[PDB]
């Protein structure tokens, strides 16, 4: 139950902000009708409404086809939407973090180690970190565009 | 005056080389310390931009 993780949890664009807004209002009204609603079927007091009504067999027929099954309005699994989506999301989405993030993180550490550290092996090892700064500096802009 | 033109220049040279030095600390020591100042701060934005 991520409450302050999930509405931080879209990039830089507040374009996620109207759906993030109508997923959270639907899964709270739909918790609340379960729990307003009682959790059984019904009473049924035909023991006091057999003998009270003025008709012959009339409330003992209508207890019976009560009691036994009726339509309701719901669904089955098959138009499985949000089913299909999320395969093509973690595949885009969390499957580029793999490849965009790793190589940042192996890049920043390598030329961390390298810019830190005699005279002539020094400043070769400064180059392939300058270099890897240049490339860094430029993604940093482009992430923001 | 050769002789008096050689001990004034010892004088004058001995003080330029400390003026020299101190100069240099605004262009050459101040090239080191920014470089490590923009190092610090690309380290900070790259840390920041892969967590």
């Amino acid at each position: 139950l991520d409450w302050t993780k999930i509405v931080s949890k879209l990039g830089l664009s507040g374009q996620t902000a109207a759906a993030l807004t109508s997923f959270k209002k639907r899964n709270d009204e739909a918790k609340r009708i379960l729990f307003e609603l009682k959790q059984q079927p019904s009473n049924v007091d035909f023991a006091f409404y057999k003998s009270t009504l003025k008709n012959t067999a009339i409330v003992d027929k209508i207890q019976s086809d009560v009691s036994k099954f009726t339509p309701s309005k719901a669904n089955l699994s098959k138009q499985l939407n949000l089913i299909e989506s999320f395969e093509a999301k973690a595949l885009e989405n969390a499957k580029e973090t793999e490849s965009v993030v790793l190589a940042e993180l192996t890049d920043l550490e390598k030329t961390l180690e390298n810019i830190e550290s005699x005279x002539x092996x020094x400043x070769x090892x400064x180059x392939x970190x300058x270099x890897x700064x240049x490339x860094x500096x430029x993604x940093x802009x482009x992430x923001x565009x | 005056i050769l002789l008096v033109t050689f001990l004034g220049f010892i004088a004058l040279i001995s003080k330029t080389v400390a003026p020299l030095y101190g100069e240099m600390a605004k262009n050459r020591t101040d090239h080191v310390v920014g470089l490590l100042n923009q190092a610090r701060a690309d380290h900070v934005n790259a840390v920041k931009t892969r967590i």
